[PDB]
């Protein structure tokens, strides 16, 4: 039943007693579940050091990963410039799998288009569907350029964009000086970083290989950035303001800030600002490159150094203290600015931050995931403020990353009890966290089910989870957030020290019971 | 509002396409005309969709894993192939299910074997067979296995019915095949084929010399319904009030058992003929289950489905369920009472999958709105031949809508209200028209039964009467 | 005792059994404790509607206000202003709670004197005290400016501040020339916004009414701006920025941002960044003046009118949509500089957050308190976001400001279950909260009291607190927010959705019970 004053949703209406009801005896009638000391038990066992050395011996079975496919990052970077549509070569469902993602996390609309092979095109090569995709596309949506990707699909059967994109200039579908660049992006290779590196290299190579003559470094007095696979817009932002502070010349190739960030006022445009197409052929001219996201640009960093002869600089992730500290010198050194007191003092407040926060950051234990560039820089954060990575995991890493990572938590007396793990899942993390137990997790939303099993096991128990990363899908507008420079180190710290608040205060609330250290100060 | 107006409208809209693509989209694009039941009526269906033209349509894949398969909670789906897919698909529909997740019920989770390059170069039916080792191990409560191939799977020529039978043979498991790949079809239509195809082939026939189950005169099957919200839960009360037993739920708060005891069902009750039908038609077939449709979308759908429904027995189960609908007119009749006059007079455009465009007509025209317009992904003609008659006379029909179609008829017609998935969304709420999602129910519902219809006016009220709506143009602009 | 390797503070140190024990022992052998029943008994009955009668008939006892006296307002006006010491004419204990209090707050240094009256002061006036300390203040901090403030002492015996001031410069004490301006400031009147109406209205007076001879209504081109009693570092920032993205000529007489946020590199500045007395003497020479907070401006309003000669706008607090379009429609009006793209833009995309998250916000149901023109921004913004913003209670409050919000209420179909209180403590508040439960309540850290009370009627009848208002001592860094404007507008948007994400996660976090609602996607 229902009261029309006070209409319930799904919680708490199925907690009425008629529904009670009715449930055990569809569960106690037809659906044969185990007893529930049975279910009690193994969830028991599943908390344990033996399940954790089971699960760790995992070779063949990936339970709850954290990556995705390379098309999706191609589909991101593609995004990124101006009046662009990005064009997934191979089938349809891809596409809608990577527009709801991305649509989840940014809540703005996201523009992608599929030429939809079938049976026949997996049997005759994908040609015809290329060559109508493009004629379509260009006629429907009137993009300044087309941006292709690949689905594994398109992968296996081994479809030729170059060839099949020239065939389709050959036969007028598309005009000649209609900019298609495109990246073969496997998605059994790699993962959505590698997608994105791979359409950007694809992109820059496309505007750049065949005018490589009358290009001379620093003709023009800028400094390339190119941030990578980036899901908060106030990162591109920050770095925007740092660079426009300290008076330096900069273009951001692959900027889809305006494009995920438009304005509601009864229009919808499906282009916003973006990287320009002059952008990227004058970006020879530039004095330098720099990889905001250096260990998912590898590709990219091979081309730009080897075609347009930029010795691009050996930087971390501007993350934390330390490694915006080094950007900015090291930007300062290649355009020549010196930093301005604004910074200085951003620099100075952050500091001040550090110092209120450290009695209550000091000590922490931390489980933390996401990408490779992320996860080091939030180590290095955390090591910065004292705290303790005891779990560090990232799917898509490699060796050389794990080492980078080791040598880091090695330099520091708060990495001693972190370890890193490449390779493991969420499963893997969960168990972890069973048989070690941090005060929080960081991490996306798929954390969020690991601190529920938490707490089944008992209030004392429970990790819970801080949202930092992608994606972000059962909490809003956060990923208007800043990590890079001061301005995300002071995003950070601060959630990080308030979580840690309201952790002690819902822990303090029993009033007669614990609410003696129900401190109003603190 | 005219026929005449409609048309010129499709004419103007497909001007923008090539002679190929606007002479495809030409037959896809209809006005409504009540006592019309064919496709001639200008409406062509399940085709393969034109590229580049950034359509609305999954993959088979999604029309198996995503919503037949997945809502089974003591099973566990694997996305056999690369990471992707599986990662993309979980815990987006919002199946309602009850149990302990990773121990005896894994909806939640996701499943893959992660393919890497040597997987596509050199197969990975051995890595099928560890990967169900390994799933045995670390999962022993699970009460079945069900694996769900992608594109590569097919592409490579993976044998995995090979596997699942030696595996199956070896640990006395239901390992179920389902080659699903996403190339196949042109729509999640050809995945809801195939995963009632593996249903039938795997699991329904499991217990046929079995006769333990104890049956009675009044037992029912619900298929069809994915308890997207509770919606499962909503129908089975008020079906179960009446008298009946549920014995089976498909497949959103279901087992393998209750699939394995649908054949010693009296009827079956279809919510969603569009995914359902296959097998409906096979136990039909097989077993002489007679399965008949119903419609608990608002108050009087409700009722005529319960009447119909009791119809079917004695008159013990007829005057129960008068009972039932005496019980519960008060209650809507209160929800009418107080969202009509905020709801009144609205017009509604909807663009949803299977059968949605058509089962809520009555739900909104109950609340007194009238729907000028709606279309279907990946429905048959069957669907439309069943719309015609639901929806009203000289009224939109569009089949596989593109974005620029579908922006460009919003654009004209200027509703109040558009019933639609997330990938429009924002599309249209960037125009300053109120959007409601009709996939996830905008993650409020259920929307089934009385109890949904409140819920379901409240949403109705709470988007369509939003301040927000009223504030997109800024005061120093004319 | 304690495990070394893992150190246990008073939580949870004193939960283990030897300090259980003991303290149970100690309760029952010399507290003469009335029995639990007897205390679950008078708890359940303050949780009613006959002790809210009996409660809301108080006349005489005030149980936990929320204001504060005149001189805190007094001193936090005067610390706006360039190289200027707060002055506080009376007893030391004052400043020292007045030092704590900001302290607590902003996690910044609080610099204020006092002259350290006692009882001979008391009784013998305290005029000596004022030379000696005026001329200490100046001989070791070496202020440009020191502005006087009262204490309920020396304003009960009513001492001359502008007689004891004029004796100390006549008998050179303090140079001739040097700017001390006062203000009288009885604890009595009021509260501390306004203390700092008062003290504002004495710098004005101050610098301005002697030299009005020469001033010619907008001479310099200028708007000044009065921002009243705030404690949001961001509001200030986002003023200067929306001013200054305009191309307006601004002047923001009291500006504390700098002095607030003092960089920590190794160096104490005592001073920063203020109100230089050029610009408090030109700013007669402004084309207008625009009140930020006009509910406890009264006074600075009637001066400036009478003096001035400014046209002071009739503009409410620029907090939520409407209201900032006013104040940036009336600016543009005022200074004939036209709404810039970068405002609409940012106007847009609040109306988008809006629209994103409507469905979560509508129909919440919001108790709220703190200062007058805040708490009338704030119910404006939760009418514009479909809230219910049922118990509205502003103990500074009148009857003109309680008129004002009920025409606000009564404008739009949100207010029907609303009502506002003036002149009840958060006593009466924890009252209405047990009796008319709302879902939230929005106030300063007070707050938390009466949310662990709720929880001790049971999990089912608590209500959170959602931490927005002055003070905020339990959680760190939130004074950097904002609050006005569309950057205010989105911050408090998304606090708000993402408290009801982390209550309604919370809620449903119970596996096989309600985790049938634990969804990824919200
Ligand atoms: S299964 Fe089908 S698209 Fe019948 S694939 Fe789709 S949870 Fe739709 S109109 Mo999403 S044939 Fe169900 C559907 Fe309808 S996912 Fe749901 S809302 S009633
Ligand atoms: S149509 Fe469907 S969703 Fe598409 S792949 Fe095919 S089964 Fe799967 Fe998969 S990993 Fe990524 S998302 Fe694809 S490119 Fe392959
Ligand atoms: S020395 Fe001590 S703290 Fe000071 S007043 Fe005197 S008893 Fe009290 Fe009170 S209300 Fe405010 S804080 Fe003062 S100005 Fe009066
Ligand atoms: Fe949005
Ligand atoms: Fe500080």
């Amino acid at each position: 039943s229902q009261q029309v004053d006070k209409i319930k949703a799904s919680y708490p209406l199925f907690l009425d007693q008629d529904y009670k009801d009715m449930l055990a005896k569809k569960r106690d009638g037809f659906e044969e579940k185990y007893p529930q000391d049975k279910i009690d038990e193994v969830f028991q066992w599943t908390t344990t050091k033996e399940y954790q050395e089971l699960n760790f011996q995992r070779e063949a079975l990936t339970v709850n990963p954290a990556k995705a496919c390379q098309p999706l990052g191609a589909v991101l970077c593609a995004l990124g410039f101006e009046k662009t549509m990005p064009y997934v070569h191979g089938s349809q469902g891809c596409v809608a799998y990577f527009r709801s993602y991305f649509n989840r996390h940014f809540r703005e609309p996201v523009s992608c288009v599929s030429d939809s092979m079938t049976e026949d095109a997996a049997v005759f090569g994908g040609q015809q569907n290329m060559k109508d995709g493009l004629q379509n596309c260009k006629a429907t949506y009137k993009p300044d350029m087309i941006a292709v990707s690949t689905t594994c699909m398109a992968e296996v059967i081994g479809d030729d964009l170059n060839a099949f994109i020239n065939n389709s200039k050959k036969e007028g579908f598309i005009p000649d000086e209609f900019p298609v660049p495109f990246a073969h992006t496997p998605s059994f290779v790699g993962s959505h970083v590698t997608g994105w590196d791979n359409m950007f290299e694809g992109i820059a190579r496309y505007f750049t290989l065949k005018s490589m003559d009358d290009k001379v470094v620093g003709s023009n007095k800028k400094i390339n950035i190119v941030p990578g696979f980036e899901t908060y817009l106030g990162n591109f932002r920050v770095i925007k303001r740092m660079l426009s502070e300290m008076g330096v010349g900069y273009s951001l190739l692959s900027d889809p800030e305006e494009v995920l960030d438009t304005p509601a006022d009864g229009q919808f445009r499906m282009y916003a600002g973006g990287t320009t197409q002059e952008e990227m052929k004058d970006a020879p001219n530039a004095l330098n490159t720099v990889l905001l996201q250096p260990w998912h640009l590898e590709k990219t960093k091979k081309f730009v150094e080897g075609t347009w002869k930029h010795e691009v600089p050996k930087l971390n992730i501007p993350m934390g203290l330390d490694w915006t500290d080094e950007f900015l010198m090291k930007v300062s050194e290649i355009s020549g600015q010196p930093i301005p007191a604004s910074l200085t003092k951003e620099r100075g407040r952050l500091v001040d931050m550090m110092t209120d926060s450290h009695t209550w950051l000091h000590g922490k234990r931390f489980a933390l995931w996401g990408d490779p560039d992320f996860v080091m820089g939030l180590v290095k954060f955390l090591l910065e403020l004292g705290c303790e990575p005891v779990h560090i995991l990232c799917h898509n890493g490699n060796k050389r990353w794990k080492k980078a990572v080791d040598a880091i938590l090695a330099a520091s007396p708060y990495g001693k009890n972190a370890t890193v793990y490449i390779g493991k899942d969420l499963w893997h993390l969960r168990s972890l966290v069973f048989t070690d137990k941090p005060d929080f997790m960081i991490g996306n939303s798929y954390g969020k089910f690991i601190q529920r099993d938490t707490l089944h096991k008992g209030k004392e128990f429970e990790v819970p989870l801080i949202r930092i990363g992608f994606p972000i899908f059962d909490r809003h507008h956060l990923h208007r957030s800043t990590t890079l420079g001061y301005e995300g180190a002071m995003q950070i710290l601060t959630t990080l020290v308030n979580s840690i608040l309201e952790r002690l205060d819902e822990e303090t609330r029993g009033m007669q019971a614990t609410d003696y250290n129900h401190d109003l100060v603190r | 509002m005219s026929r005449e107006e409609v048309e010129s409208l499709i004419q103007e809209v497909l001007e923008v396409y090539p002679e190929k693509a606007r002479k495809d989209r030409n037959k896809h694009l209809a006005v409504n005309d009540p006592a019309v039941t064919q496709s001639k009526k200008c409406i062509i269906s399940n085709k393969k969709s034109q590229p580049g033209l950034m359509t609305i349509r999954g993959c088979a894949y999604a029309g198996s894993k995503g919503v037949v398969w997945g809502p089974i909670k003591d099973m566990i789906h694997i996305s056999h192939g690369p990471v992707g897919c599986g990662q993309y698909s979980r815990a987006g529909r919002r199946n309602y299910y009850i149990g302990t997740t990773g121990v005896n019920a894994f909806v939640t989770m996701n499943f893959t074997s992660d393919f890497q390059e040597k997987d596509i170069v050199f197969g990975g039916d051995k890595k099928l067979a560890k990967l169900i080792d390994e799933v045995e191990t670390l999962f022993p409560l699970n009460k079945g296995i069900s694996v769900q191939s992608e594109c590569p799977i097919g592409l490579i020529g993976d044998d995995i019915e090979s596997v699942s039978k030696v595996k199956g043979a070896e640990l006395s498991k239901t390992i179920v095949p389902v080659r699903c790949e996403g190339f196949r079809g042109v729509s999640q239509s050809l995945g809801h084929h195939i995963a009632n195809d593996a249903v039938r082939d795997w699991v329904l026939g499991k217990r046929d010399e079995d006769t333990t189950f104890a049956s009675t005169p009044y037992d029912v099957a619900i298929i069809g319904d994915y308890n997207i919200g509770g919606d499962a839960w909503s129908s089975r009360i008020l079906l179960e009030e009446m008298g009946l037993r549920c014995v089976a739920q498909w497949s959103g708060d279901g087992s393998i058992s209750e699939i394995e005891l649908t054949p010693k069902v009296k009827l079956n009750l279809v919510h969603c003929y569009r995914s359902m039908n296959y097998i409906s038609r096979h136990m039909e077939e097989k077993y002489g289950i007679p399965w008949m449709e119903y419609n608990f979308f608002g108050p009087t759908k409700t009722i005529e489905s319960l009447r119909a429904i009791a119809a079917k027995f004695d008159e013990s189960i007829q005057k129960k369920c008068e009972e039932v609908i005496a019980k519960y007119k008060p209650e809507w009749e209160a929800v009418v009472a107080k969202y009509r006059p905020r709801l009144e007079g609205k017009r509604v455009m909807l663009y949803i999958g299977g059968l949605r465009p058509r089962h809520v007509i009555g739900a909104y025209e109950d609340l007194g709105m009238e729907v000028v317009g709606t279309g279907y992904e990946f429905a048959h003609n069957d669907d439309y031949d069943r719309t015609m008659k639901e929806m009203g006379d000289s009224t939109l029909l569009y089949d596989d809508v593109t974005g620029y179609e579908f922006e460009e008829f919003v654009k004209r017609i200027k509703p109040d209200l558009i019933g639609s998935g997330i990938k429009e969304k924002f599309i249209f709420q960037k125009m300053g028209i109120p959007f409601r999602e009709m996939h996830s129910w905008d993650y409020s519902g259920p929307y089934h039964g009385f109890d949904g219809f409140a819920i379901f006016a409240r949403d109705m009220d709470m988007t369509l009467n939003n301040p927000c709506w009223k504030k997109l143009q800024a005061p120093w602009e004319a």
